[PDB]
Order: structure tokens, then C-alpha cells, then sequence
RNA sequence: UUGCCGUUGCUAUGGC
RNA sequence: GGCCCAUUCGGGUCUUGUAAUUGGAAUGAGUACAAUGUAAAUACCUUAACGAGGAACAAUUGGAGGGCAAGUCUGGUGCCAG
């Protein structure tokens, strides 16, 4: 009754926790019961969970959100107090949430993919991002697909990642979940199979969607952390 | 020992058998319960008796 | 298992005579059962002869099926060639089970002393007791077939009948 | 005042013929069925005993110079 | 005489416990014996006997070896807190009765 | 080609099988248990430790000061040391005597101090096997060892006891049997840094104790002869060796479970490998161990061999076929009773019957460059690993120690650059185990101690 | 420097 | 003296028998301390104490063949046949 997303081992139970609402949807989430509980097993079961929930450990964008199903869905930076756990999560390279280990200054900003900018009441410009927050006024050149960098104390966007040819990307979405290398070719379509493709380790080409890739950086230059092997 | 309460069980079930027809309605009764018998025992005891279907004998 | 063919023929009856009575065998279900998994052992092996060299269900199948058989103790370790699969018999298998073995090793007197104290648990191959006499012991555990250290026939503490009667003579 | 059952009314077992001992073992009935057997075997072949025992002391039981007990060809 | 091994200690700071998987080795004796070895692994690790706690208690056939789950707490209330009420019923100090109706 | 074939189809079998370098090359359950790995504790005794004392060239070889101080016991039989993180030594003996000596007056000869010596007072007055809870050894004490923290020594042998002595007095402070008729003990090895003894019982048997609570932990059988020799390092491995099955097994003593090596060398196909263009032959009976890492180890055959081992092969790694020489044969005056050399050199058979020494002790310092081999060829020999640790080969030899070398292993001194140890090696005149040993040309039952320097 | 015994050193060896 | 073959006469073979006495060991079904397990309880696992001579702590089912009475019945060319 599980996604395959969350690495969830087969001898676990029968009811699988379904997420309650929150900032991402449910098919592109982990709630905080199967990532404490059965992931990074800092709890062994939901009885103990959310005896921790109550006690405030987590620090999930810098407020608690005392929740054992909240959505965290992609890069919501995972803190806790205790041990100074910071962690950042992203997808693998087989379409699992590799939660990788991050430091305090990383762990400080988040970035977002823009999904639509608007003139919606008295003269405001507008953005919303995948965790929806409606930050005031960015410069009138955020296109469509574009990455602002919340503060994460306040929640203003600080830097901002124009998407064009020759930028970092992360596909979250399709037959291509999880992979990084950006640069084998460009092919904006008019409506489907319209995208910037990715290399592989003998630079493999790859199709996907607009709304299922977002940038993170520049080729060499992620301010992001990532995890190796 | 509910092991032996099995195993009397069956044994009395078996001999019980041997002296009336082989499938007639062997009942356990638990302990008495203030004064008389649990009454479900003795619901369903008289559900068995309420269907017996009596054949007629000569004498 | 599986009855045989003719059941009741006087050569299967003597066979079966000769069979129970040197192996100390309770009834006809022992070898009957063990020549049922050996008929498929030897059915197995005369479709793998039956087929080709350098067939890979051959080459393959073959050298695990013999190995494995090797590892039960059945065949030797210098016949790993097939068709000895098909001269295998029943009581090559009945040769490793555990009664056998006690009595063959000398823990026992006869068979059904080994019987008797492989059900009464003196017997312990390696770690654990065991007290079924039909066990099939293989090529690395034949060596540590010994009494169990939880027994008189071991080092242990000596029986109610023997500690009885140290009692009643020290009255 | 109980007046119990007794061993025939429980068991039951009504007018059975005299039975065997070695009967109620299958294990002992095939181990004395087996000696039997081979003491048999001993009339009809001879069996190889397992040689000479200490000093050759004879037949022991005759010599007969009629008797030939080899199996002629054809 | 009772043994007792430790393997695999891994500290919770979410939940204050330091927690363990527990081979108890009894030869020539029954079983593990779980308040004794509440003692002997109280004096092993530091004193929190009303703190250190086992549950998991599978012995192995042929008796012997038996494997556990230990986990051991800092500060006794906060172990009266996190530790399931089953488990205080068990051991320690808590007792509250479900109402028998229905 | 059959094996042609075997070949080829199973590497199609593993490419099928993988079937069901990237910027990118991180896996999610692997950062998930190194995240456990990083919360964890006990990075203590679990260090699969490798080869960190790289010093065979280094130190000085050919000029060691050499004194084998004689001692007056019939056959000593086994030697145990000590060293705090002053130093002691144990020897025993078939006399049934312990003997504790001190050892750290480095420069000179060792110094006796106290004996401890069963008899025939200490056999039990019951035969019976349970009841063999007396305070002394009745017959052949085989091994001592001595603890790691130096509290006790343990000592054990023929008479299917262990008795733990303490140290400050040679005092029996507990007596353990071995509950059953075989249970004859032949090889004791402390863990490193520890109270957990590992002994190797002829039962094919293997018994593990907790010395400072009296208990026993686990008993692991196995072997498939009798257990000829044992050792350990600071790992809760084991590395044992029974003596004719040819095979040495290392334990994983929690899990139960082991890794079994076993032999292999067939003079068919090296006759063969020299006859491409020689004395040497079979395999008789692998016979003594020392673990040199948490990866290697090193073993001494019957047939003269020492061979080099890894964790992650089944057959050696290394041989060295003859280590010790070839014996000496059989004199021409002592093989046939005939009066002419030349049907008493026919009954020599030419080199038919030269048999090998074997190799009766052997001593590797543990996670070291340098292994020590010793048998009755009189010359003790030292042997470096390389630091490729594939081979190893023989830096030089120490000649002062006629007779059977029934013990070797060597005390520590100097820092981390600059460093001296005296080599002991416990000799007598007769093997350990049975006598089995003629010709005794100039043996004397002693201790072999070396000074070696730099 | 030892179970005896010999050379001993004023410490090393060799016969049981 | 037992056993085996054979239509017959007979032949072949060999330590084989006996409600004969007797001896100390073994333990398992059962009875049961517990502890473990588990919300709790059952069960599995581990386990001290007792537990065999008709080991009566009393397994069956079916088959083949006899032999006996101051006995009974039938036939008929005594004493027989059935």
C-alpha cells in the first residue's frame, strides 16, 4: 500500500500513513512518521514518534510543525535540536529520497522552483513555490520554472537562478526521477516532451516535462550541497 | 492445564460416542457462576434442545 | 512418500525384511520414503544423462547434483562422474542416518540401542540434541556425533535411577 | 460414595483373542522376525561366520564323502 | 553463573536512551532471569536501575543463548515518561486498570 | 570446451544478473546507514586493523644478544607474557610446573620467581568426569596464558582442566573441567585488551570464558582433528586450526559462524611447474597460527610449509615450501644390519625418504611486518612481510636455540621509531604433544631469549 | 642461569 | 533339539531353546517449580522436583490351523463317518 519514494522495507505493517495536507502534494512527499520512525530510526514506533513530536525536536523550515504526517516533500530542510541534525533531502538516482547531511549555513535557505507570477490585487507582484510561499515582490524577470533562495528567518527570496540554456537542473517527475548532468541538448516544444536534457556517465540524452525538472545551480557551482558515494 | 482439559475433553467425547449413536451432542458446561451455570452455555444448551427431532419409539 | 509398484511381491518382502532388520527400521514408511526422494533423485539424473555433453542443464545440474549428493555423504569424493548417481541405492541413503552412524561409530551396541539412545537424547551431533533416529547426517557433521554433555552416558549428573538407588543404599 | 469406572467398562475392549508381546512393538516384532530370519538362512545356505576362530579343531559336525554341493554346468 | 554481552550501542538523544541488542548467556541454567539481568546490566553501565530497561527476550534452541533488546535511560522520570505503560506495569511502578464493561 | 563453457555462461549468468562513473553517484539506503554509522557508538574494539607497524627492513637483525638460559624441567612445553599499556613471563612444563619468571631487566637473562607444581596428590578420588573440580594439574598441563590486563594466568592441559591461577601469588583462584573424557585442552589465546579466553579443546571443540566473572561463554564446534592451535587479536574473531584435515577456520564467535581455508598443494602439477624447464611435495597436517591483522594470517604445516592467508580467498595467498631444511637421513650404520655401504645405501632408497622439519611454532606480532618460525633445526627463523602484503620472505635466522622451539613470541621496548624486543622461545627436546622426536643432537631444555635492536 | 651430575667463569657450555 | 526343501520315499543343515531365574543402568509419556513470551493470557522455546517392571504407565486389526468332555445332534453293513 506504499510509494516507492520512501524506501520503505515490505515487513512493516499493513496500513501504510497516508501524509495529511500540507505544503507539497502526496505523491511527492515523506511524512515525518516514516522518516524518523523507519528511515533514520531515531524512534521505533508511532507511539514513541510522537512522543518526540510533542517534545519539539524538529525544526522542519525553521518552525516546529509538531505533525507525525506532515508532507516534507523535496529539499525541506529536516532540523533537529538535539546533535545539531541538519538534513537536507533530495531524490537519488533511482527515485528514492536520499536524505543527505547538511551543515547550519546551508541549512539557513532553501531554494524553490517558480510556478506562476501574478498581478492578482492592487499592484503586487507575486510568486508561489512548490511549498507555496507567497513572497512579496521579486524583479520582473522571473519566468516560469525559475529558482528563487527563501531566507529561512524571514521568507524573502535572497538569490534568484534564471533557467536558460546552460543551467543546473534537477528532474523530479517522469521516467527520469532523480538524475543530474543537464547538458546534452535543449529542446523547448510547444506543449509536451519539452525540456533541457541530461547527461549521463558516457552522456546519455534524455527527454522529460518543464513542470518535472527545476534548476539548482550552475555547471560546477551549486551553492546546494550534494551527496556522493 | 488446559492441555488436559483438551485431552479429557476428547476422551469423554470419544466414550460418549461408543454408547450412543457416533455424532450425538456432547455439551461442556464451565464452572458455576453464582449459583447456577453461565447462561450463553446455557442459551445455546437450550438451542440444542429446541431442535432434537424425536422419532417415535414402541412401548 | 508413495507406495511402490507390486507392494507385495516375496522379493520386495525379503527386501524389505533384510532392510528393517539390519537397519533397525520401525516399519515399511522409512524406506519407503527414502527411496521415494532417491526415485526422484535418479529420475533427475537419468534425464541429465540423457541429455547431451555441453548442454548447459547438463554441465550445470550435474555438478551441483553431485556435489550436493557428495555433501550428504552418499558419494564419494573421487567418483564425480553421474552414472554413479544411477548405481546409488537405498541403503546408501539409509547409511547416513543417525542410528546407523551411532551404532557404526560405537556410541551403541546395536541399532536399536542407538535407537533407543538417540530418543532418549544421550545424542548430540555438534550443538543441539538430536533425538529423531532418521536424520541424515552429512560429511561434516559425521565426526561430531557424540554423547550429549547433558547426559550420564556424557559427563553429566547421573539418572533418577541410578541417584535412586545411591539413596536408598545410603539408607 | 463415588462409585468409579473400572478398566473394562472405559477401555472397552470386548473379548479379544490372546495377543503378542512383540505385537505391540513393530520395531521388536521386525528385530525378532530378522533373527529368525537369518537363523533360517543358516539351513538353507552356508553362511560365512567370520572365519577361524582360535585353533582349528575339525568339522565339528561330519564329513560326508557322497555329497557334492556345487552347481554343475548345464 | 549469568553472562551478558553488548552489541550494536547506538545513543538516542531525541528520546535521552543509549539502546543495545542484548546476548544473555546462561549456560546450565534456565533462562535470563529479566530482573537480575535488569541488575547486572545496571551495574555494567552506569547506576538508573529504574532506568534501564529489556523487552525483546528470544532464547535459542537448546537453551544457552538467549537475544534481547536493551535500551537504558539517563534520568529515571524521563524514563517513567518515554518507556510504554505495559512495560511500567511490568516493571516498575506504574499500575492503572482499564474500566471492565461492555 | 566444457570449463570453456562453465566460464562463459556464468559470467553471462552475472551480467544478466547485473542487468536485473556519473557526476551523481549517491544511494540512499548506503547515506542512510552511514547517518547510523555516524550516530553509533564502541569504535573500540572493532577495528578491522591493518598492517601499521611497517618495520621488518628497519631493525637490526644479525647481531641480537642471545642467551637461552637452561632451566631444569623436563620438556617445557609452552611460554606466556605480559606488558601493561614490570614485565612477567610464564613457562610450563610435562613436570607439571608452572614457573612465573620477570622478564623487564631487558639487557640480561630472565629471573625466576615462583613455581607452582601439581602431581600426583592432585588426581581426583572419583573418575568421574563432572567432579574433576581439584586445585592442581595431575598430567601434562599443554598451555598457559596470560591475561591482557595481568590479574591472572591460565593455564590447562591432558588433564581436561582449566585452572586459573592469579598472578601476585601462583595461587588456583577457580577451577574449571571440561565436562566430558576427550576434553583435553592444547591451545589457550586471550582477546587482546580483554578478559575473554578462547581455548581450543580435542573435541573438535572450541570453549570461549569470561575470566573475571568464572563463566563460559560459548562453545563452538567444528574442526574436523583436534584443534592443534588458536589465536586471536583485539577483534572478537578467532583464527583456529585443526591438525590433519588440512584446513584452518577463523570464527565469528558472536554470529557462530565461520570462514574455513583449506590447503591444496599437489606435487602432480608442481612437478609439473618445475618440469617446464626439486624436493617438494604434499601436505601433511597444518599445525600452528598466529593472526598478524584483522586480514591475514600465517600458518605452519607438517610438511615445513608457511603459508600466507587472506580474509578474502580460499586457498593461500603465499607458500614457502621448506623452511626448517630437510632432515638429516637415517645413517647408513642405523637403516640395515647388512655388512657392505652398498646394500645399506640401497636401503636409502636415494631421496625417497628425506622428510622435512616441520614447522612447531610460529609467531606473528600482531598487526606487524615480522613473523618468527621455529622447529628443531637449531636456527630460529625471521621472516618480514611485504608491504604489498602478498609475500613474505626470510630477513635472517637466530642459531642459538638447539632442540624443538615449542613456543615463540617476543616483548616489546622502545618507541614508536626506535625499538628493541627480546625474542622468547620456549625449547626442549620433545614436541609438545607426544615424544615422536630422535636424534636430540645437543638440545637442552631451556629458554631461548633474544635481544634483536633498532 | 636448574633436576642432577662434568667442564666450571672468578661467565658460557654438554651428557643423561 | 531347532530349522529348510520336497507329490512320494526321504533328503539338507546347525548353538538352539525356555510364561526358567536374575542384575543394575537409561529415559519418555504423565505430574509439575518456575522464568521467558505476551496489553494480558494460551501456545512454542528454556527448565529445577517426582515419574517403570505384569516396565499394569495394560496398541489394535485381520488371517491360518488345531486340540479337549462320563457333553449334544445326524446318518448306518458293530468300535465308524459327519
Amino acid at each position: 500500500a506504499a510509494p516507492h519514494h520512501w524506501l520503505l522495507d515490505k515487513l512493516s505493517g499493513c496500513y501504510a500513513p497516508r501524509p495529511s495536507a500540507g505544503p507539497h502534494k502526496l505523491r511527492e512527499s515523506l511524512p515525518l512518521i516514516v522518516f524518523l520512525r523507519n528511515r533514520l530510526k531515531y524512534a521505533l514506533n508511532g507511539r514513541e514518534v510522537k512522543a518526540i513530536l510533542m517534545q519539539r525536536h524538529v525544526k522542519v523550515d525553521g518552525k516546529v510543525r509538531t505533525d507525525t504526517t506532515y508532507p516534507a516533500g523535496f529539499m525541506d530542510v529536516i532540523t533537529l535540536d538535539a546533535t545539531n541534525e541538519n538534513f537536507r533531502l533530495v531524490y537519488d538516482v533511482k527515485g528514492r529520497f536520499a536524505v543527505h547531511r547538511i551543515t547550519d549555513e546551508e541549512a539557513s535557505y532553501k531554494l524553490g522552483k517558480v510556478k506562476k507570477v501574478q498581478l492578482g490585487k492592487k499592484g503586487v507582484p507575486y510568486v508561489v513555490t512548490h511549498d507555496g510561499r507567497t513572497i512579496r515582490y521579486p524583479d520582473p524577470n522571473i519566468k516560469v520554472n525559475d529558482t528563487v533562495k527563501i531566507d529561512l528567518a524571514s521568507g524573502k527570496i535572497t538569490d534568484f537562478i534564471k533557467f536558460d540554456a546552460g543551467k543546473l537542473v534537477y528532474v523530479t517527475g517522469g521516467r527520469n526521477l532523480g538524475r543530474i548532468g543537464t547538458i546534452v541538448h535543449k529542446e523547448r516544444h510547444d506543449g509536451g516532451f519539452d525540456l533541457v536534457h541530461i547527461k549521463d556517465s558516457l552522456d546519455n540524452t534524455f527527454v522529460t516535462r518543464l513542470n518535472n525538472v527545476f534548476v539548482i545551480g550552475e555547471q560546477g557551482k551549486p551553492y546546494i550541497s550534494l551527496p556522493k558515494g | 492445564s488446559q492441555s488436559t482439559l483438551r485431552a479429557s475433553k476428547k476422551r469423554l467425547k470419544h466414550r460418549f460416542w461408543t454408547e450412543v449413536y457416533q455424532g450425538a451432542k456432547l455439551f461442556y458446561l464451565s464452572g458455576v457462576i453464582n449459583g447456577r451455570y453461565p447462561d450463553r452455555e446455557i442459551l445455546n444448551l437450550s438451542r440444542f434442545i429446541s431442535v432434537m427431532k424425536f422419532r417415535p419409539l414402541k412401548w | 512418500y508413495s507406495t511402490p509398484k507390486r507392494p507385495y511381491e516375496s522379493s520386495r518382502l525379503d527386501a524389505e525384511l533384510k532392510l528393517a532388520g539390519e537397519f533397525g527400521l520401525k516399519n515399511k514408511k522409512e524406506i519407503y520414503r527414502i527411496s521415494f526422494q532417491l526415485s526422484k533423485i535418479r529420475r533427475a539424473a537419468r534425464d541429465l544423462l540423457t541429455r547431451d555433453e555441453k548442454d548447459p542443464k547438463r554441465l550445470f545440474e550435474g555438478n551441483a547434483l553431485i556435489r550436493r549428493l557428495v555433501r550428504v555423504g552418499v558419494l564419494s569424493e573421487d567418483k564425480k562422474k553421474l552414472d554413479y548417481v544411477l548405481a546409488l541405492k537405498v541403503e546408501d541413503f539409509l547409511e547416513r542416518r543417525l542410528q546407523t552412524q551411532v551404532y557404526k561409530l560405537g556410541l551403541a551396541k546395536s541399532v536399536h540401542h542407538a535407537r533407543v539412545l538417540i530418543t532418549q537424547r544421550h545424542i548430540a551431533v555438534g550443538k543441539q540434541i538430536v533425538n529423531i533416529p532418521s536424520f541424515m547426517v552429512r560429511l561434516d557433521s559425521e565426526k561430531h556425533i557424540d554423547f550429549a554433555p547433558t547426559s550420564p552416558f556424557g559427563g553429566a549428573r547421573p539418572g533418577r535411577v541410578a541417584r535412586r538407588n545411591a539413596a536408598r543404599k545410603a539408607e | 460414595g463415588k462409585r468409579a469406572i473400572n478398566y473394562q467398562i472405559l477401555k472397552n475392549k470386548g473379548l479379544t483373542p490372546k495377543r503378542n508381546k512383540d505385537n505391540r512393538n513393530s520395531r521388536v516384532k521386525k528385530r525378532k522376525k530378522y533373527q529368525k530370519a537369518q537363523k533360517k538362512l543358516k539351513s538353507v545356505r552356508a553362511v560365512y561366520s567370520g572365519g577361524q576362530s582360535g585353533v582349528y579343531e575339525g568339522e565339528k559336525t561330519g564329513i560326508k564323502k557322497g555329497l557334492t554341493r556345487s552347481v554343475k554346468f548345464k | 553463573a549469568v553472562t551478558i554481552r553488548t552489541r550494536k550501542v547506538i545513543s538516542n538523544p531525541l528520546l535521552a536512551r543509549k539502546q543495545f541488542v542484548v546476548d544473555v548467556l546462561h549456560p546450565n541454567r534456565a533462562n535470563v532471569s529479566k530482573d537480575e539481568l535488569r541488575e547486572k546490566l545496571a551495574e555494567v553501565y552506569k547506576a538508573e536501575k529504574d532506568a534501564v530497561s529489556v523487552f525483546g527476550f528470544r532464547t535459542q534452541f537448546g537453551g544457552g543463548k538467549s537475544v534481547g533488546f536493551g535500551l537504558v535511560y539517563n534520568s529515571v522520570a524521563e524514563a517513567k515518561k518515554f518507556e510504554p505503560t505495559y512495560r511500567l506495569v511490568r516493571y516498575g511502578l506504574a499500575e492503572k486498570v482499564e474500566k471492565a464493561s461492555r | 570446451n566444457p570449463a570453456d563453457k562453465r566460464r562463459r555462461l556464468a559470467k553471462q549468468y552475472l551480467e544478466n544478473l547485473k542487468s536485473e562513473d556519473e557526476y551523481n553517484n549517491f544511494d540512499a539506503g548506503d547515506l542512510d546507514k552511514d547517518i547510523i554509522a555516524s550516530r553509533l557508538k564502541e569504535d573500540v574494539a572493532e577495528q578491522q586493523g591493518r598492517v601499521f607497524r611497517y618495520f621488518g627492513d628497519k631493525l637490526l637483525i644479525s647481531e641480537a644478544k642471545q642467551s637461552f638460559t637452561r632451566v631444569g624441567e623436563n620438556n617445557l612445553t609452552c611460554i606466556s607474557c605480559f606488558q601493561p599499556v614490570r614485565l612477567f613471563a610464564y613457562t610450563v612444563s610435562k613436570d607439571l610446573q608452572l614457573t612465573k619468571y620477570d622478564i623487564t631487566d631487558f639487557s640480561k637473562r630472565p629471573k625466576k620467581l615462583k613455581y607452582a607444581k601439581g602431581g600426583a596428590k592432585y588426581i581426583p578420588t572419583s573418575k568421574h568426569e563432572y567432579e574433576n573440580t581439584t586445585e592442581g594439574h595431575y598430567d601434562e598441563i599443554l598451555t598457559v596464558a596470560a591475561s591482557p590486563d595481568g590479574k591472572y594466568v591460565v593455564t590447562g592441559g591432558r588433564d581436561r582442566k582449566l585452572i586459573v591461577w592469579s598472578t601476585e601469588s601462583l595461587s588456583p583462584v577457580k577451577v574449571i573441567p571440561t565436562k566430558d573424557r576427550r576434553g583435553e585442552v592444547l591451545s589457550l589465546a586471550f582477546r587482546k585488551n580483554s578478559d575473554q579466553l578462547y581455548a581450543s579443546c580435542a573435541d573438535f571443540k572450541i570453549r570461549t570464558y569470561s575470566i573475571n566473572q568464572f563463566s563460559q561463554l560459548e562453545i563452538l564446534y567444528g574442526h574436523h582433528d583436534i584443534v592443534e592451535d588458536i589465536s586471536a587479536l583485539a577483534m572478537e574473531r578467532c583464527v583456529t586450526v585443526g591438525a590433519r584435515d588440512r584446513t584452518a577456520m577463523l570464527w565469528k564467535i558472536p554470529d557462530e559462524t565461520r570462514l574455513t581455508f583449506r590447503g591444496g598443494d599437489e606435487p602432480q602439477k608442481l612437478l609439473r611447474r618445475w618440469m617446464k624447464e626439486p624436493l617438494f611435495f604434499c601436505e601433511g597436517s597444518i599445525d600452528v597460527v598466529s593472526m598478524v591483522d584483522d586480514f591475514h594470517f600465517i600458518t605452519g604445516s607438517d610438511n615445513g610449509n608457511i603459508c600466507l592467508w587472506s580474509l578474502a580467498k580460499k586457498k593461500p595467498i603465499f607458500t614457502e615450501r621448506i623452511a626448517h631444511g630437510i632432515l638429516p637421513e637415517p645413517s647408513f650404520n642405523d637403516i640395515s644390519g647388512e655388512t657392505d655401504e652398498e646394500l645399506r645405501k640401497r636401503q636409502l632408497q636415494g631421496k625417497k625418504l628425506l622428510q622435512p622439519f616441520w614447522i612447531t611454532s610460529l609467531y606473528a606480532i600482531p598487526y606487524s611486518n615480522v613473523f618468527i618460525s621455529g622447529s628443531w633445526s637449531g636456527s630460529l627463523k625471521v621472516w618480514k612481510i611485504s608491504d604489498n602484503l602478498r609475500s613474505f620472505e626470510l630477513l635472517g635466522e637466530l642459531s642459538g636455540a638447539k632442540g624443538v622451539v615449542t613456543k615463540i613470541q617476543v616483548v616489546e621496548s622502545g618507541k614508536h621509531g626506535k625499538e628493541k624486543f627480546r625474542i622468547l622461545a620456549s625449547i626442549a627436546k620433545e614436541h609438545r604433544l607426544g615424544r615422536w622426536i630422535a636424534n636430540v643432537s645437543g638440545a637442552r631444555n631451556g629458554i631461548y631469549s633474544a635481544v634483536i635492536d633498532q
